[PDB]
């Protein structure tokens, strides 16, 4: 709620989520600041399409929100033996609203790592009308090393296959 | 010889002498006219010493450029008090305090015209408080009732200057506030009465009408001013040559080392080390700075702790009395933003003011501070910036600026407990950052 | 009589642009600049002139030079007409201006009343609170629409709002007017405040200022916070009081006299302002010199050993210190992730020791780099922290010496003595070169690309030696990986290495003794890395190879075990291993990367490693 | 650390003198004497262990 | 009538933000909402009769941009000939596809 | 204003007229005798010396908080003076005014507001003025002296409302007296004007027993903990009416200069006060440190505190300063 | 306004001068009358009236007979006209949402 000027009322101004229909957020360990907004976070998918009335007036907007998040173990990723409830430093509840855990790992592997080592080098490799249209086909060509169906059309069918 | 255009008289001798009583009392009683008589008196008496020697200034510039006389210390008064309505045209005697000034706005002293003829440079005097317009052409022989235009930005103006005053509360009854009164100047007594000391002026009487209604000419409880003619405070040097010659024996005296430990002491207990190092603070080097690379100053930080009470103000009380441009620390009347980076909301125009700093302040002496075992660690924050690279770097949202500042600063801690309690590493008692150690 | 005096000045300042003003013949300095002032004027077409204070005084003795400042404020419109005159008689959408500069006295802003009224006075000062950039006008062809709305009228004064002079016909005039906005050609200025410099301030007696109109290019070119000069006709405005909807102090006490116009009768009060011309901010062979000093051999060696003098021996953190900085590469993959742009290095040691010369040493060595203790961590600056509403806006962005290393290299120091806060804020400040705030107020996403510098401090001030830095370095675990290796200081209470750095400390601190030679100057060290930054170093050898088994032997190492140190130097490593590659190959000036260039960028890490295990 | 407070500062003894002429001016028969500070020590004692009790 | 303020991303930091007008059209209407960012593809016209009141009367004249169009929050600005409209249009070669 | 003089430099017929109310208008050129009816008129201005002016000023009155009835707050009322009564009322004179009665106009947007109001004030007439060294007072002073009995006898004189404690009663009076310490001469200026605290909870109403001094010693103002503190204790700069702004207001200390600053409520506001007690007790630097201006001024009054405990009784035998918050301001 | 049942011409004045003859006019401000005039707000009896709503207000204005008995707190029961006043949609031009008929008890 931002505040009037001298003529004016308590109107009502929106933040993140109200504009984020699909989009992100990111929490992974904002320690001293976990306790003050989880409070908030946790009711926009239980409680989903979440609103409030702050001194002001008692409406309720609508938000299908998605949420990721790239949380972050205190430490290494194997702190323990024992389990996430001794991993992370969140609860039990405002973890069970997700779908799934990802977790990663790797300790040694000679073949596996040449797979990332030679694979990310070739990347730093990558560093007037006809001209214009060959330019293109240079930006064509260098995404097609293994032609992986690219981006100029990828994107243009996710937005009518959501709608 | 000099030129200037000032006579300060006393003005006290004409009832110390036989003769002009009838003069002194008219001065008390017009004092507009006979100071006009009397400015046409002293250049006239100055073409009477000009007659005697025909080879003084060429006897033209000298005798072009008006003088002006200043009369005062003329009677007392005591106050504000007393200010009677009869008191329409006399000299009064104030004594007070100035507080806050404005700059010169400009006065009508000479006015110029011209309409919309080929060229028309006339330039009418007004010397009231009407000016006087035509209504016919000019500069030709048939021209009609034309537009005459006020080309204002050509003719001259001179200065002048208003300035709040407020009675220095003397011997008030414990009851009553003091109030106000305002000032005006004309001549070039302008910036050398800054707002902020005592003063004791020496005025005529004026009042003035107001206009009650802003977009009418109707006005009728009238305000009042004074007039100034001169202006009396509450009370590179010129480098002679008996002085350094008075010095330079006193720089071939061994003594010097002693001579000046024993002069800083008027009253102190005898204590000589630390003699030493707040004489050679006040001494403090030079800037020996190459032209690329270094950046080295001579600059030096001393500091004492331990037992209270030993005169540790009136020792730093000396140094501000020795001192004619330094500054005083406050008692928690600073902080982290409180000593520079302002957005202060002033009250003539509510804008912006950047106000210095008093460690940039102290462009030219020694920093004194105090209490900084009980400072916040919000501050004593920036005083590790100017110790090392002597400036304050301001990270306000109105402006960034690197500015430096040439300051010197000594400090003066406090125990905690009782004392340094010793027989104990005494670091531990005043708490204080390592990193600032060095 | 004033009519010809002033053409008088007209044809006697043309013939000082007819006439040469210049001493030397071939020793440089080629006859009749002013000539030459118009030739660069008809090539990049600016519409400005720039004449001195210097060559009009020493032409007429002073016979003129004392009559132009008490004309130009009145023959403004004679001078100006005089050049007029001289281009079409040598040149071929003409519209001018005259810049005079460097007049010698420079007063301050309390010394400005009487004489100054008409005249010239360069003033200096400090600037704030800039406004925004809106046209003038100065003159118009607007005209009553009676018969024929085509008269261009004249005067456009501080009051212009009705042109009503001569109407073309006899017709009905004053009647209306219309201005179009299709012939009137405009000039763009803006309205600041300046402020009284800081070496002058007598007490804190409330700092007086004034304003100032600055109309021609002068326009966005004093940027708010600096000690400036200026240009100097001085000059007075009213206000007129409008056909707007409106019309303490004795204030217009002047102006009580000034009643009885032929418009209505009011006070029309003034007050002194300013207006400007033009700013100024004090505060080949060369090209050559490149190339014969690009052509040098031992120029690695010659640029380490001229890098500050403030330090003796320790080549290992002056190799580091040098890589920073210049600029790498920082162009990437396409549709996607920026990588990194640069490399970040922080030193630990000591303190009191030689780890707060290289500092000292940058600060005023870098372009615009700036340097933060980091204390202040909780209201701003470190931590970007959004202000309270002030005059009307609340949620604005703020300050702080991290958004503003643009071209900079900021450094900050002591890491131990802040809160957990903002180990986590630089942190994200530190993997990808942006940064993000939604507090209280919208999102926002600022682009600060950054580079680094840091020096904190140990445990307990001595460095432990058969333990592990993972104890000494007082920080947490992920953000030691997220950055390359320290190269810590060590110390020794060695009875030769004292009396040499006392000798090698005494002569700096000399009065003069400079017989230490640098082969490079402060300047001609900083464009040679200006030469050194236009390049764009790709590999293409075959060492891509040689560069994957060598990182593949190094990781095996570190890894002690399945449940040893999580100081595993991982894939994010490579990226400082290969930038690190080109950024040395940028100093020698090499567009192809040897094998042979990154053998010494292991053994740097190599020595990095030892200095990390045991 | 028990009961007491301070240790002794010449500023309590410039303040000793400080009352003894203060109560040398009301009670003046210009007798600035032993007695007359002998009323002086008198207070500072009974103002002195007042926590004693 | 939408004011605008300069969005805080490619400027020269420490400083102020600064302001100007917008007057959309017919159907133009509510497009933007209160807070992303956005960019206009306007005209310039300088239409008033010299009435101002924060500021004293003067030759000045005040800027409105009468907007033609208007697009949404752009990423990655690198292209040279595509991705810098939502086109969005897929018909004949595009469904069949 | 009572009388006018328009002079129009022709004729020097001075124009007379009455004067009304506070808003009037000067009239024409061609209206005289002389100076008028021909092609030529003297313009006319104003003159001061020629045009006698009275003496004016207001005040406002309230009700004596003893006859109010026990509902409404009490009101004003406009009162003002003539002739030459003036300059003798004061700001805390409980007096009366005798006077006579009118309403007035108000001649300002009349129209739309302002119907028929009236806002009278009433004009005075009389005032009768209630409760106000070597010169016929010289019979008591040899009261004293032939009666003598200083110890004891001004021991009982002062505040004799209380139970014992006479040795306390005794260090006050003391103090009452003061006295130039030294005269100095040089730059040295001496600490002067020692300042006693008190310490303890009874339940004898402890306020009344030092405030009552203070009401009958020479200029000693009372303060509290709410009102002036530490930052208004000195003199600031406020808001005033539609008259001159920006006055220098005051708190205590600078008007009670030399005198008795009785204090009470110690742990009130102790973020400003504790600043404010060590500047007095340091010599001479009661100032304004804003930014308005850097004058100082004089510091010369002694310090009367009392600071309460902590919860319940001070636990003697626990340590003390369990309740006082500063150390360096007291054993030292 | 004050007559509270005739809206008769109203007299736009405050003061005449100079009646038709060359006198000077005074005043006799002793045989002047007097009246006084007071205005005062009262809410809603917080208990009957049923649960929708916030209390709601009118005004009254009463005369010199019983001011000064209203202390704020007091059950009162006034009875007195019910009356409007003052122009509504002529005095003002276009007057455009503008109520221009106040609501007022001039009673006893």
């Amino acid at each position: 709620v931002r505040k009037d000027p001298i003529t004016k009322e308590w109107t009502l101004e929106g933040g993140a989520l109200v504009l984020a229909d699909k989009g992100v957020c990111l929490i992974d360990e904002f320690d001293k600041m976990n306790d003050q907004d989880r409070t908030s976070i946790h009711e926009a998918m239980e409680q989903q399409s979440i609103s409030i009335s702050k001194a002001g007036i008692v409406t309720t907007l609508q938000a299908r929100c998605s949420i990721i998040a790239a949380a972050n173990p205190n430490g290494g990723r194997y702190n323990s033996t024992l389990p996430l409830a001794q991993n992370v430093s969140l609860t039990e509840p405002i973890l069970s609203r997700f779908d799934i855990l990802c977790v990663v790992r790797d300790l040694v592997d000679e073949e596996a790592d040449e797979r990332l080592a030679t694979f990310v080098v070739d990347s730093h490799v990558r560093s007037q009308l006809n001209a214009r249209q060959r330019r293109l086909q240079r930006q064509r060509k260098k995404e097609e090393e293994i032609s992986p169906i690219p981006q100029e059309l990828l994107m243009k069918y996710i937005h009518y296959a959501r709608t | 010889e000099l030129g200037t255009s000032n006579l300060n008289l006393d003005a006290r001798n004409l009832l110390a002498y036989k003769q002009t009583e009838d003069l002194y009392h008219q001065l008390l009683n017009y004092p507009q006219e006979v100071i006009s008589i009397m400015d046409q008196t002293i250049k006239d008496c100055m073409v009477s010493l000009i007659v005697d020697n025909n080879l003084d200034y060429d006897l033209d510039e000298i005798e072009t450029k008006f003088y002006k006389v200043r009369p005062y210390n003329v009677g007392s008064c005591k106050g504000m008090r007393e200010l009677n309505p009869n008191d329409i045209d006399k000299l009064i005697n104030l004594k007070g305090l100035v507080l806050r000034s404005t700059p010169v706005i400009p006065d009508m002293k000479v006015a110029f015209f011209k309409c919309n003829v080929c060229d028309h440079t006339m330039a009418v005097e007004i010397d009231r408080g009407v000016i006087q317009e035509p209504a016919r052409c000019e500069r030709i022989d048939c021209n009609e009732p034309n537009s005459m235009s006020l080309i204002h930005n050509r003719c001259s103006f001179a200065d002048k200057q208003v300035i709040k005053l407020q009675e220095t509360p003397d011997f008030v009854p414990d009851g009553q506030t003091p109030h106000s009164i305002s000032l005006c100047v004309y001549d070039e007594l302008v910036d050398s009465c800054r707002a902020g000391d005592r003063i004791e002026v020496t005025g005529t009487f004026r009042s003035i009408p107001i206009r009650a209604n802003s977009r009418q000419r109707v006005l009728s409880l009238y305000k009042t001013y004074v007039d100034v003619v001169h202006v009396k405070k509450v009370s590179v040097r010129q480098i002679t040559d008996q002085d350094l010659a008075k010095i330079r024996e006193v720089a071939a005296r061994e003594d010097l080392y002693s001579l000046l430990a024993r002069s800083i002491a008027p009253s102190i207990y005898e204590l000589e080390d630390v003699k030493k190092g707040i004489l050679l603070q006040l001494f403090g080097g030079t800037n020996k700075t190459f032209t690329k690379g270094g950046r080295y100053r001579g600059d030096i930080n001393i500091l004492l702790c331990g037992d209270p009470s030993t005169s540790k103000s009136q020792i730093l009380q000396y140094v501000h009395k020795i001192t004619p441009r330094g500054v005083y620390t406050s008692g928690k009347g600073s902080s982290a933003v409180g000593l520079t980076a302002y957005i202060t909301r002033d009250v003539d125009t509510k804008q912006l003011v950047l106000e210095s700093g008093a460690l940039v302040l102290s462009d030219g002496g020694v920093c004194c501070i105090d209490e900084f075992d009980k400072m916040s660690d919000s501050t004593r924050s920036v005083l590790h910036e100017v110790m090392e690279q002597q400036t304050i770097s301001i990270a306000k949202a109105g402006i960034i600026t690197t500015l430096n500042a040439r300051s010197s600063i000594l400090a003066s801690a406090n125990p905690i407990g009782s004392r340094y309690n010793p027989n104990l590493p005494v670091t531990e008692n005043i708490d204080l950052p390592p990193p600032l150690l060095s | 009589v004033d009519d010809v005096t002033g053409e008088k000045v007209r044809e006697a300042f043309e013939q000082f642009l007819e006439d040469f003003s210049v001493q030397s013949t071939d020793t440089g300095e080629v006859e009749k600049v002013y000539r030459a002032q118009i030739e660069f004027m008809k090539i990049y077409d600016l519409n400005t002139i720039y004449i001195d204070y210097q060559h009009l005084s020493m032409r007429e003795n002073g016979a003129l030079a004392m009559a132009i400042s008490e004309q130009y404020y009145r023959f403004l419109p004679f001078l100006q007409k005089g050049l007029r005159r001289v281009v079409r008689k040598y040149a071929p959408e003409r519209v001018f201006q005259i810049s005079f500069f460097n007049l010698p006295t420079v007063h301050r802003i309390r010394d400005i009343r009487s004489e100054k009224i008409g005249s010239l006075l360069s003033i200096s000062g400090t600037v704030t609170r800039t406004s925004e950039v809106r046209p003038e006008l100065y003159k118009a062809s607007f005209t009553c629409d009676m018969c024929r709305a085509i008269v261009d009228n004249v005067e456009q004064s501080f009051k212009y709002t009705e042109p009503t002079f001569c109407p073309n016909p006899s017709c009905e005039n004053r009647a209306f007017w219309t201005l179009n906005v299709t012939r009137s050609r405009f000039l763009d200025w803006q309205k600041v405040r300046i402020q009284e410099n800081a070496n002058e301030i007598p007490t804190g007696s409330m700092p007086r200022t004034l304003d100032v109109i600055l109309r021609g290019d002068s326009v966005e070119r004093a940027k708010p916070g600096d000690r400036c000069k200026f240009t100097g006709v001085e000059i007075v405005v009213p206000d007129v009081t409008q056909l707007g909807l409106p019309g303490k102090t004795t204030e217009g006490l002047n102006s009580g006299v000034t009643g009885l116009r032929s418009l209505g009768v009011r006070d029309l009060t003034y007050k002194i302002s300013f207006l400007a011309c033009h700013v100024i901010s004090i505060g080949s062979d060369e090209i050559n010199e490149l190339k014969e000093m690009v052509k040098d051999e031992h120029i690695y060696d010659k640029l380490v050993r001229s890098i500050a003098p403030a330090v003796f021996g320790h080549e290992a953190v002056k190799k580091g210190i040098l890589l920073q900085m210049l600029g790498g590469v920082h162009k990437s993959t396409v549709e996607g992730i920026k990588l990194r742009g640069d490399i970040n290095i922080c030193v630990v040691g000591d303190p009191s020791t030689s780890k707060s010369q290289f500092l000292k040493y940058v600060v005023g060595f870098a372009p615009r780099s700036v340097y933060t203790s980091g204390k202040a961590s909780s209201a701003a600056g470190l931590t970007a922290a959004v202000v309270r509403d002030e005059e009307g806006g609340d949620y604005t962005i703020e300050a702080g010496a991290l958004m503003l290393a643009d071209n900079g290299i900021c450094c900050i120091d002591e890491f131990d003595k802040m809160d957990i806060s903002d180990q986590v804020a630089i942190h994200e400040a530190m993997e990808q070169q942006t940064i993000s705030i939604a507090k209280a107020g919208i999102h926002a996403t600022l682009n600060a690309r950054t580079s680094i510098l840091a020096a904190a401090n140990p445990v307990g001030g001595r460095y432990n030696r058969k333990l592990s830095l993972r104890g000494n370095l007082n920080m947490t675990a992920p953000i030691m990986s997220r950055f390359d290796l320290f190269f810590v200081i060590l110390d020794d209470c060695n009875e030769k290495i004292d009396t040499e750095l006392a000798s090698h400390i005494v002569d700096l601190h000399m009065k003069r003794d400079e017989a230490i030679e640098p082969p490079f100057s402060a300047e001609q060290l900083r464009r040679y890395i200006k030469y050194a930054r236009t390049f764009k170093p790709i590999l293409t050898k075959e060492a891509r190879s040689y560069l994957v088994e060598k990182y593949k032997e190094l990781r095996k190492d570190d890894a002690q075990g399945f449940s040893r140190s999580s100081y595993r130097i991982t894939v994010r490593q490579l990226e400082s291993m290969i930038r690190l590659s080109e950024a040395i190959a940028r100093a020698n000036c090499v567009d192809e990367i040897t094998p042979s260039f990154i053998a010494e960028a292991y053994d740097l890490l190599r020595q990095s490693i030892i200095r990390v295990d045991v | 650390s028990k009961f007491s407070f301070g240790q002794a500062t010449p500023r309590t003894l410039l303040g000793i003198i400080r009352l003894s002429q203060a109560l040398a001016k009301l009670r003046l028969a210009d007798m600035v004497d032993i007695d007359d500070v002998e009323e002086a020590l008198r207070l500072v004692r009974v103002s002195k262990e007042s926590l004693y009790q | 009538r939408v004011t605008l303020q300069e969005a805080p991303g490619t400027v020269p930091p420490g400083r102020l933000p600064r302001h100007r007008e917008v007057i959309l059209l017919a159907d133009l209407v509510d497009v933007s909402k209160p807070g992303e960012e956005v960019e206009v593809t306007g005209i310039y016209k300088n239409n008033y009769d010299g009435n101002l009141n924060a500021k004293n009367g003067f030759p000045v004249f005040a800027t409105i941009i009468e907007a033609n169009s208007i697009k949404r929050r752009e990423g990655n600005t690198a292209n040279e000939g595509e991705e810098g409209l939502d086109v969005f249009s897929w018909t004949e070669e595009e469904e069949r596809e | 204003v009572e009388v006018i003089a328009y002079t129009c430099d022709q004729c020097g017929y001075e124009v007379f007229q009455e004067v009304n109310s506070r808003t009037f208008t000067p009239l024409s050129e061609c209206t005289s005798e002389e100076c008028s009816q021909n092609q030529t008129k003297g313009q006319l201005f104003m003159s001061t010396r020629a045009s006698k002016f009275s003496a004016f000023q207001e005040c406002k009155i309230q009700e004596l908080s003893q006859q109010v009835p026990v509902g409404h707050i009490p009101r004003s009322l406009n009162i003002h003076v003539n002739g030459t009564l003036v300059r003798s009322l004061s700001p805390g004179d409980i007096v009366d005014v005798t006077g006579i009665f009118l309403p007035a106009p108000y001649t300002g947007f009349k129209a739309l507001k302002a119907g028929l109001l009236t806002e009278t004030y009433l004009e005075a007439q009389f005032v009768r003025q209630h409760k106000k060294l070597t010169s016929d007072v010289e019979e008591r002073v040899m009261e004293l002296i032939t009666s003598g009995d200083v110890y004891n006898r001004l021991a009982k004189s002062i505040a004799p409302e209380i139970y014992g404690n006479l040795d306390v009663k005794k260090a006050l009076l003391l103090l009452l007296v003061g006295g130039v310490d030294k005269r100095v001469g040089d730059g040295m200026k001496i600490r002067g004007d020692i300042n006693v605290c008190l310490m303890g909870d009874p339940g004898v109403a402890k306020s009344q027993l030092l405030k009552a001094i203070c009401k009958i010693s020479p200029r000693g103002v009372y303060t509290t903990g709410k009102g002036s503190s530490g930052v208004g204790l000195t003199a600031a700069v406020m808001k005033d009416p539609v008259t001159d702004e920006m006055i220098l207001e005051g708190g205590a200390l600078v008007l009670a200069d030399n005198g008795i600053c009785c204090i009470d409520e110690f742990d009130k506001m102790d973020e400003s006060d504790r600043t404010a007690i060590h500047e007095v007790m340091e010599q001479q630097t009661i100032s304004i440190s804003k930014a308005g201006i850097n004058t100082t001024l004089n510091a010369r009054t002694s310090i009367l505190a009392a600071a309460n405990p902590l919860y319940g009784r001070y636990n003697p035998r626990l340590s003390p300063l369990d309740n006082i918050n500063l150390p360096a301001a007291l054993l030292s | 306004a004050t007559t509270t049942l005739t809206t008769r011409i109203p007299t736009p004045a405050i003061y005449p001068t100079e009646d038709t003859e060359g006198n000077k006019l005074t005043t006799e401000y002793g045989y002047s009358t007097f009246i006084d005039h007071q205005r005062i707000t009262v809410q809603e009896m917080p208990e009957m009236a049923p649960a929708g709503q916030l209390p709601r207000s009118i005004d009254v204005i009463l005369d010199d007979d019983l001011v000064d008995k209203t202390k704020p707190g007091d059950r009162v029961n006034v009875v007195g006209v019910f009356k409007s006043l003052g122009a509504g949609g002529m005095n003002q031009s276009n007057s455009n949402t503008l109520i221009g008929f106040k609501t007022l008890i001039l009673g006893n």
